[PDB]
């Protein structure tokens, strides 16, 4: 009915879970549930914007339309 | 009424949940969940029970000091935001006996099957009572545990209100 | 909309992502203590992982009795009115 | 910093010194407490699950509670120093307090009206 | 349904929701920029605030100490 | 005046109509929520007319 | 599938 | 219910205490009546003054909403301790400390509002000036009288 | 703020009292001081139904703005020039109130400085 | 900590019954046995406007015109603002303009 | 419909449309639509109803009460005279309540009509309200729930006694 | 009044000569017809009351009380016929005869011209009421409730008889129209203080005044449903009607004699409102709610202002429908679970949806939601007591808060939460019960459209 993605693909390498495993390794400890969290750091969840990037969503096209809108205004006031 | 082991394991689970409430981020929680497991592991083999009780006693005082004043609660757990939310939709099964005949006529097949469940309940009651009588000590039951059906063709005593209870999402 | 097999698949999925369990020696009937060599602190963590997986709490009185994957599946199927 | 219990904030069980002094006498007491609860639970369940029962399972505990909260009070009342002082202070005291508050207020208002110093310019509804 | 749930993966998205969200985010930024181009006084100050310490004693009618 | 006052009262009266229909006169529970939602949207339009006259 | 909804009688 | 199964007077003798405990379905060691002042408690048990919120929510209570079992003795103030009313649950902060901080915060704010009232902020301007003798007629002044002129000069 | 520190922390005897100013005669140091002119008549502001707080020495600009707003409906983006004129008149009115505060402040300072002459 | 054999058996037996009960809540195909584009979007909106705007506004206007406004002070309007330079419809009066402003 | 002297209204001064925009006024077209869709059909229905009323003209009357001797002319305990004087006083009391209500309605109408200039422009109405409330208070205030002509007369005589005393000593 | 007295009397032969199975149909149908004709009493004049004869008169105070009285008889018959089903025929007809006789005494009581005639019918109401409580109540405590009810009433009423006979000797008449004109002021003396007390205490006990109210929670908890309805709806208002009339001849002594009773009432209403928050018996809670509401009426009557007398009249009528409706609501639960304990049956909204709606509407009128006539009456008393003394707003406002809390506590406890698991005999609401609730609430809310008819003579 539902197909679960293959479980072997969930690896902690390349994620901040790897950093934690190294901090715990220094002390002699190990994190046995790391792979159970890996999915949160992979795939479409891998890169998320910073807070400034969130506020600036749509700024590129808003700014583009602004320049055209004011460029047209200067053109009209020129005539 | 809880053994020493039960108390220690309940403290471990409770402390991990409050720890997760403080950490929030999964990687951070994994780091401190391992450090916390190490502390419980450092005294796992303590044998002098007087010493172990003192450790548990002190650990509960440390937990009280460091608990989250607003820990995460699963939504449907007691005190959660969805706790008891659907109780207003849970209607007991006996209400169906009072339906008007024209209401029952809308579900002929459901009510035929319901009539078989009531027949099963009626035919089984006297054996259920008898089994409880002959399995209960003279003074009375000393725990709330109930037995299973012994003979084939018997039903576990006092089953109706467990089996026919409302669904968790009744609508 | 859970099913009996969907619950089993996810219960075993979580256990296969636990480093203390050999994913090949894991069956629905494995006893966490007699068959897998875990202890009672490991058992608490397994139960906590199941609560996170399915998003609901298993009280300590009930949790302490679930000692194999199949019992976890049976417990979850019972609380969620899953009959298929 | 130790927990300080109050009337409206009980002492947590995990911090109770007696929750760890579970002796053979206390374990015996707990078993007896569970025995009563199980005995009552069985009595209730035999009626609750009875397929031929339609009605209300009367609870003597509930009957005793509502009876204790009304009918049983006067028979066990004794007029002594305690009940007389509370009766006098709480029953008579407020009536005297409010009599003087209103009597004083009304005497003042009446005196002002009788001297034309209370402003009733537009007061024609009473 | 038209959007099927996924297990441990980023959800399925539609074009309509992505484009509509972007258009309204861009409209917010166009509007702020357009409004600030014409109405910066509403943010920075409509009128100059004078320096009272630089008014002469003549215009304030302050007589000299010997009067 | 007559349009301003009439429309301001029709806004309020429009909002009560779905309540009165719950007296089963002309009642179609098929989509009561859509009926109520539509009544609000129409009331919003009728309330803008006297608002415009006040602004003017 | 569709499940019967236990309600009190609404006829009366 | 027979009269022997209803609350009675305060128990005087140990046999009465053992009988009262039985009637209330309690251990004679757990049974303790209210003090025998003239307040009318009789032999009704004195139970712990705890809210029903404090009871285990995972136990299979006969009355889950009340967290009561059938036949167990009800607290005298049960109706005050239902989960909709008085909660006695333990708090993360001590009750006494909680009162000090709430009262202290309120007292500080009230003090500072008196201070800010005695030393108001304002701008360095003179009064607003109005024409026509400070709008004497518009403010309702009597037309038949004459206000002292209010004159405003340029600056 | 600056003025508030001087009065509340510094010497309050040489700072204006906002609730009692002016305290010097309007012609003190001001030979032949003209009167403020009022362009709008009382009857004009009565028919315009100006809010009483709006019936000040800038009311003629407010009346002109209000008329434009009505006449330009539904174009609610017109009358910006008229709005600015009323706003500007109010700005000058405010600056005049700022000068009154500064005039009083300097006179109070002069008085104290003079009352040191009469005892030094 | 684990189910006793007797607890395991009872849970297994109750589990069978509960699942049979839940399966019995499913409706059969015939249940319930009930006793006996753009243009169509204009119609509903057209009939709705007629029965919920036009008819109510006919009733209100009739009520206001011929009952409410035939009684004193039932509908009282703030009198219109009159600005300098206006013309009165009732009389033809012309309000004079304001004085000449100083330049600013 | 109603007497304008009893319920006065100042003459209405509406400005003429003086647009300074090229955009059409949405209200003007809406005004025209309202007169066509709402006013005209409503007027036709009323005109039909007025036709039926014109066929069946009949009259009702405002009851007139002759004056009878008031309580001051009644002998003590003479219930037959006191009864007619008391009934007349009760009727006059109800009338005076409505006189105050008319004056209050005038005052409230003026306040709304005059807008922001109401404080200056409703002085005459506020004066008349002030005077009538004073007269009504003198007649009827403080009589109690069991009021009567006898108690009202007692109140007046007390007031006349005070006014005589003040006048004499002055 | 003969057009009402005689048809009321005819209900007795009607009930006794009916076929065995038609006693409820016939008595209910014709008592409803009598109620219909009662609307003819609305012919009231601005100045004069409606003075039929030397015995009977009706004014704006007695008219709404009459219409409430004649409306309640059919409602009482509907409410009673279920719990009386197993009673033998002759004893049913006797029960209906007591209800008819109570209506006969009541309509004559509210229209009697002469105060001594009023006294006799005022006192005759005790007999059928006492019989109804002690013969047809269910519990042992009904015998004690009858005695408390009887002797509390007679303790105050016998002094009233002496005072009234003394007044007739001194004045020469007890005719109320005569007293309006021959009344003389009451001077300060110890003789007049006790004359004042004898004239008022009988009515205070019936209201009941706080401190003399202990009989009332007994009488309700023990009375059958019809006894509770007329006790709450009408019989309490005998006291209010009595004071509204007799205070005419007690001025100006009421200026200061009222103080002890205003204090008892102002404080009493808060005490009895607080008591409702901890009541375990649903019928006892509703009974204590009546004490709190009638405390306002006592205050309103005692301060004697046009606004307070109008509020007192509206309050008496509004409380009559609300309180009687609440008893009927509580009784409908009692007929299923056979217990008055409030906490026994919970979550009933899940099981009886439409009945829960009647519970909500009765609660909202009890807490005086505007613009119900419950609120109109209470507000008018609040307005007039504020003029009496501004500080009363503190007590009146606090009582409004407490009234909401117990009104909704009763609603939440019984209707909401989870249903009791073992109570499995909650059968669907009968048509009879639903019709009974609507015949309370519908006229109550319809009166909001025309409040003047229940505002009394001072309107
Ligand atoms: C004024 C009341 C006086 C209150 C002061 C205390 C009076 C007092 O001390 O009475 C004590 C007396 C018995 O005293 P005690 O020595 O304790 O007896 C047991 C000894 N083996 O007790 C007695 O037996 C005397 C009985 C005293 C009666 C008290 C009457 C007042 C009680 C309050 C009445 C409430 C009135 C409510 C008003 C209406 C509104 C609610
Ligand atoms: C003027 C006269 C004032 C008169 C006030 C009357 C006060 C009545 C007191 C309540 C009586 C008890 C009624 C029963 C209500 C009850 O017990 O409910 C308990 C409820 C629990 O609430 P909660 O904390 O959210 O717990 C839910 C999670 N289990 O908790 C509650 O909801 C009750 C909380 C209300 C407590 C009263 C608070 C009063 C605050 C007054 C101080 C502020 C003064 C005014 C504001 C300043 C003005 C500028
Ligand atoms: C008077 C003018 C009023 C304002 C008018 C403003 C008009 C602006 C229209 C913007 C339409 C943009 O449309 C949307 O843009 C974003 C830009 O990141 C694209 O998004 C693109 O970058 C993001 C990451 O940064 C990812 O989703 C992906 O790499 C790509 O899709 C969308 O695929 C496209 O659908
Ligand atoms: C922008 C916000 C503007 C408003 C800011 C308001 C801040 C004012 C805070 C006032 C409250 C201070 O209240 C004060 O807290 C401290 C900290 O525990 C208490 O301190 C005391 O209790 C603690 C803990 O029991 C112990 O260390 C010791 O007994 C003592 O230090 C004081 O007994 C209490 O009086
Ligand atoms: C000279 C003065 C004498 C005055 C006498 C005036 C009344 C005379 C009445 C005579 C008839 C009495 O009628 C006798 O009693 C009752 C009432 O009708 C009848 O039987 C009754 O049964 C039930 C009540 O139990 C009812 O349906 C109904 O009241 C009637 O049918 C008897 O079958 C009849 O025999
Ligand atoms: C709320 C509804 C109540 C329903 C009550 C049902 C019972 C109805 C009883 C009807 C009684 C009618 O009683 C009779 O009516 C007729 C009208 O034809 C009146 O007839 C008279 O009325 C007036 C009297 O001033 C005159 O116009 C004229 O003398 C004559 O028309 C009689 O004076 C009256 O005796
Ligand atoms: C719930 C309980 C309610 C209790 C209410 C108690 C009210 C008490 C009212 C006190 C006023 C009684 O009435 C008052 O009695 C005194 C006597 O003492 C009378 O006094 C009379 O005889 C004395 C002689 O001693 C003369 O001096 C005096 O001139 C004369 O008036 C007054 O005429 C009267 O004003
Ligand atoms: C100068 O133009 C005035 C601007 C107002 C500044 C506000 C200063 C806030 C200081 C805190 C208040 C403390 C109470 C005395």
């Amino acid at each position: 009915k539902m197909e679960l993605p293959d479980y072997k693909q969930w690896k902690i390498e390349g994620t901040p879970l790897e950093t934690v495993q190294e901090k715990l390794a220094a002390r002699g400890l190990r994190d046995p549930w790391g792979r159970n969290e890996a999915w949160r750091y992979m795939g479409g969840f891998a890169n998320n914007v910073s807070f400034v990037g969130a506020l600036l969503k749509g700024f590129k096209w808003g700014f583009a339309a602004f320049v055209v809108a004011i460029g047209a205004e200067y053109y009209l006031e020129s005539q | 009424y809880l053994t020493h082991q039960q108390k220690v394991l309940r403290l471990y689970k409770r402390a991990l949940r409050h720890l997760e409430s403080w950490c929030i981020h999964r990687d951070k929680y994994r780091y401190f969940a391992c450090l916390l497991r190490a502390r419980f592991d450092e005294h796992k083999n303590e044998k002098d029970m007087v010493k172990a009780t003192q450790l548990l006693r002190e650990a509960e005082e440390e937990f009280w000091h460091g608990q989250h004043p607003q820990p995460y609660i699963f939504p449907e757990s007691p005190g959660g935001t969805s706790y008891e939310r659907y109780e207003c939709y849970k209607v007991p099964e006996w209400c169906l006996d009072d339906w008007h005949p024209s209401e029952k006529a809308m579900y002929p097949d459901y009510f035929a099957k319901r009539e078989q469940w009531k027949k099963l309940r009626r035919e089984s009651w006297e054996r259920e009572v008898k089994q409880l009588q002959e399995e209960t000590p003279v003074g009375g039951p000393r725990t709330e545990a109930l037995p299973p059906a012994r003979k084939q063709g018997d039903l576990p005593p006092l089953w109706w209100h467990i089996v026919t209870r409302p669904r968790e999402r009744p609508m | 909309p859970l099913t009996l097999e969907g619950i089993k698949d996810r219960v075993l999925y979580v256990l296969k992502l636990y480093d203390k369990i050999d994913p090949e020696k894991l069956s629905v009937n494995s006893h966490f203590m007699k068959d897998l060599g875990l202890d009672s602190l490991d058992q608490v963590e397994i139960i906590m992982a199941m609560e996170d997986e399915f998003g609901f709490e298993i009280p300590d009185i009930d949790a302490e009795k679930l000692m194999c994957p199949q019992e976890i599946v049976d417990y979850i199927a019972d609380k969620k009115d899953v009959y298929e | 910093p130790k927990y300080e219990a109050s009337r409206l904030s009980s002492l947590p069980t995990t911090l109770d010194p007696a929750e760890y002094d579970i002796s053979s006498e206390t374990r015996k007491a707990q078993a007896e407490r569970l025995a009563i609860r199980s005995r009552l639970k069985r009595e209730y369940q035999l009626q609750y699950y009875d397929p031929s029962r339609r009605g209300v399972i009367e609870d003597p505990a509930l009957v005793r509670w509502t009876y204790a909260r009304s009918a049983n009070i006067y028979p066990n009342f004794r007029p002594n120093t305690k009940t007389s002082l509370l009766g006098a202070l709480f029953g008579i005291g407020p009536l005297v307090f409010w009599y003087y508050v209103f009597k004083t207020d009304r005497d003042r208002k009446e005196k002002l009206i009788q001297e034309g110093k209370l402003d009733r310019t537009f007061n024609i509804s009473y | 349904a038209h959007i099927e749930p996924r297990y441990r993966q980023f959800p399925q998205l539609t074009r309509s929701q992505v484009i509509q969200a972007e258009f309204f985010s861009a409209t917010m930024w166009f509007w702020i920029l357009w409004r600030f181009w014409h109405d910066s006084d509403a943010v920075l100050g409509h009128f100059p605030y004078p320096d009272p310490s630089q008014w002469t004693d003549e215009e304030l009618g302050i007589p000299p100490d010997d009067e | 005046m007559n349009m301003f006052s009439s429309l301001s009262l029709v806004t309020l009266l429009l909002l009560t109509m779905p309540i009165m229909m719950m007296s089963f006169n002309t009642y179609k529970p098929s989509n009561y929520p859509l009926y109520v939602k539509t009544a609000i949207s129409y009331a919003f339009i009728t309330s803008m007319i006297p608002t415009m006259m006040f602004i003017h | 599938k569709r499940l019967f909804i236990i309600k009190p009688s609404g006829f009366y | 219910i027979t009269k022997d199964m209803l609350p009675g007077p305060y128990p005087k003798t140990p046999e009465e205490r053992a009988a009262a405990a039985k009637k209330y379905n309690m251990r004679v060691e757990d049974y303790e009546p209210y003090p025998d002042d003239g307040t009318g408690y009789g032999d009704y048990p004195k139970l712990p003054d705890r809210s029903q919120q404090e009871r285990d929510p995972w136990y299979d209570w006969d009355h889950p909403d009340l967290r009561l079992n059938w036949g167990e003795p009800m607290h005298w103030d049960l109706d005050m301790y239902i989960r909709n009313r008085v909660d006695t649950s333990p708090t993360p902060v001590n009750w006494n400390l909680m009162c000090k901080h709430l009262f202290g915060f309120v007292a500080f704010m009230l003090f500072m509002f008196w201070v800010g009232e005695t030393y108001p902020a304002y701008q360095p301007v003179g009064p607003k000036q109005y024409p026509y003798n400070n709008l004497y007629l518009e403010r309702g002044g009597d037309p038949n009288k004459e206000p002292e002129p209010v004159v405003h000069y340029e600056i | 703020g600056a003025h508030l520190a001087r009065r509340y922390l510094g010497d309050a005897s040489v700072e204006p009292d906002p609730l009692r100013m002016p305290t010097f005669p309007p012609d003190y140091g001001f030979p032949e001081r003209k009167e403020r002119e009022m362009v709008a008549t009382q009857q004009e502001m009565n028919d315009a139904q100006l809010v009483l707080q709006q019936r000040d020495y800038c009311a003629h600009y407010l009346i002109r703005f209000l008329k434009c707003k009505r006449d330009s409906f539904p174009n609610f983006l017109a009358c910006k020039h008229e709005r600015h004129d009323w706003d500007y008149c109010e700005h000058l009115d405010y600056v005049k109130r700022m000068k009154e505060f500064e005039r009083e402040r300097r006179l109070l300072q002069r008085k104290k400085r003079r009352e040191q002459r009469e005892a030094d | 900590s684990g189910y006793t054999p007797e607890e395991k058996l009872r849970l297994q037996q109750l589990r069978e019954l509960r699942r049979r009960w839940l399966k019995d809540q499913e409706l059969s195909p015939r249940e319930p046995v009930l006793p006996p584009n753009v243009i169509y979007k204009t119609y509903r909106h057209s009939i709705f406007a007629f029965t919920h705007v036009l008819i109510p506004v006919w009733i209100i206007h009739y009520y206001l015109k011929y009952h409410v406004t035939t009684k004193p002070y039932t509908i009282v309007e703030k009198k219109p603002r009159i600005f300098p330079g206006d013309t009165i419809l009732e009389t033809g009066e012309v309000i004079p303009p304001m004085k000449e402003f100083p330049d600013q | 419909s109603w007497d304008k002297d009893v319920y006065p209204e100042p003459p209405r001064r509406t400005p003429a449309p003086s647009p300074q925009t090229s955009l059409p006024n949405p209200i003007t077209y809406l005004t025209k639509a309202f007169d066509l869709l709402v006013d005209r059909p409503v007027t036709l229905v009323r005109e039909f109803i007025e036709r039926q009323h014109a066929k069946n003209k009949y009259y009702y009357y405002h009851r007139e009460f002759r004056r009878v001797p008031d309580i001051t002319e009644c002998q003590e305990k003479d219930v037959l005279c006191m009864f007619e004087a008391e009934m007349q006083w009760r009727r006059d009391y109800k009338v005076d309540q409505e006189i105050v209500n008319i004056i209050q309605e005038r005052l409230k109408a003026c306040q709304q009509r005059e807008g922001e200039s109401h404080r200056q422009n409703c002085a005459k109405e506020l004066e008349q309200f002030t005077q009538v409330v004073k007269a009504y208070q003198d007649r009827y205030h403080d009589l109690g729930a069991h009021y009567s002509a006898r108690k009202c007369l007692a109140k007046q005589k007390q007031r006349m006694l005070a006014e005589r005393k003040a006048a004499k000593e002055a | 009044m003969l057009k009402y007295i005689i048809p009321t009397i005819m209900l007795m032969p009607l009930t006794w000569l009916s076929k065995n199975n038609m006693i409820w149909v016939n008595s209910t149908a014709h008592s409803l017809l009598i109620s219909f004709t009662s609307l003819l009493l609305m012919n009231q004049f601005g100045d004069n009351s409606l003075n039929f004869s030397l015995l009977f008169f009706s004014d704006s105070l007695s008219t709404p009380l009459l219409i409430l009285t004649m409306w309640l008889l059919p409602l009482m018959l509907m409410a009673s016929q279920h719990h009386l089903s197993k009673e033998n025929l002759t004893r049913k007809k006797l029960f209906i005869t007591m209800l008819i006789s109570l209506q006969l005494f009541l309509i004559m009581t509210f229209t009697a011209m002469e105060l001594i005639l009023f006294y006799i019918l005022f006192e005759a109401t005790l007999v059928p009421t006492l019989i109804i409580i002690t013969r047809w109540g269910n519990q042992t405590e009904r015998l004690n409730a009858g005695l408390y009810f009887l002797f509390y009433t007679l303790a105050g009423s016998l002094p009233l008889l002496v005072a009234l006979i003394y007044i007739q000797n001194t004045v020469g008449s007890l005719n109320f129209l005569m007293l309006q004109y021959w009344v003389q002021p009451v001077h300060n003396s110890w003789s007049n203080v006790f004359m004042w007390l004898a004239c008022m205490m009988a009515f205070m006990v019936k209201m009941p005044l706080y401190g003399l109210h202990l009989w009332l929670p007994k009488a309700h908890v023990e009375a059958p449903i019809a006894g509770s309805m007329v006790l709450a709806a009408v019989l309490l208002k005998l006291g209010g009607y009595g004071m509204l009339r007799i205070t005419l001849i007690l001025n100006p002594m009421t200026d200061f004699m009222a103080y002890p009773f205003i204090m008892l009432s102002l404080w009493g209403m808060i005490m009895t409102s607080s008591i409702c928050l901890r009541q375990t018996d649903l019928k006892s809670l509703i009974a204590y709610s009546s004490v709190s509401h009638m405390a306002l009426v006592i205050v309103a009557i005692l301060i004697q202002t046009p606004w307070s007398y109008m509020g007192a009249t509206a309050l008496m009528i509004a409380h009559g429908l609300t309180s009687s409706m609440l008893f009927c609501l509580a009784n409908s639960n009692y007929e299923r679970i056979h217990s008055r304990t409030m906490i026994l049956a919970r979550g009933l909204q899940t099981l009886l949806p439409l009945m829960a709606t009647w519970w909500l509407l009765a609660s909202l009128t009890n807490l005086a939601l505007p613009p119900t006539i419950n609120l109109i009456g209470e507000l008018f008393v609040v307005m007039s007591t504020f003029s009496w003394s501004n500080i009363t707003i503190i007590l009146m406002g606090v009582n409004m808060v407490i009234t909401a809390l117990y009104s909704l506590y009763m609603l939440i406890m019984t209707q909401r939460g989870k249903y009791t698991y073992h109570i499995n005999n909650i059968s669907p609401s009968f048509t009879r019960e639903n019709a009974l609730m609507s015949l309370h609430i519908l006229p109550l809310l319809l009166l909001t459209l025309n409040p003047k008819i229940i505002l009394g003579p001072l309107y």
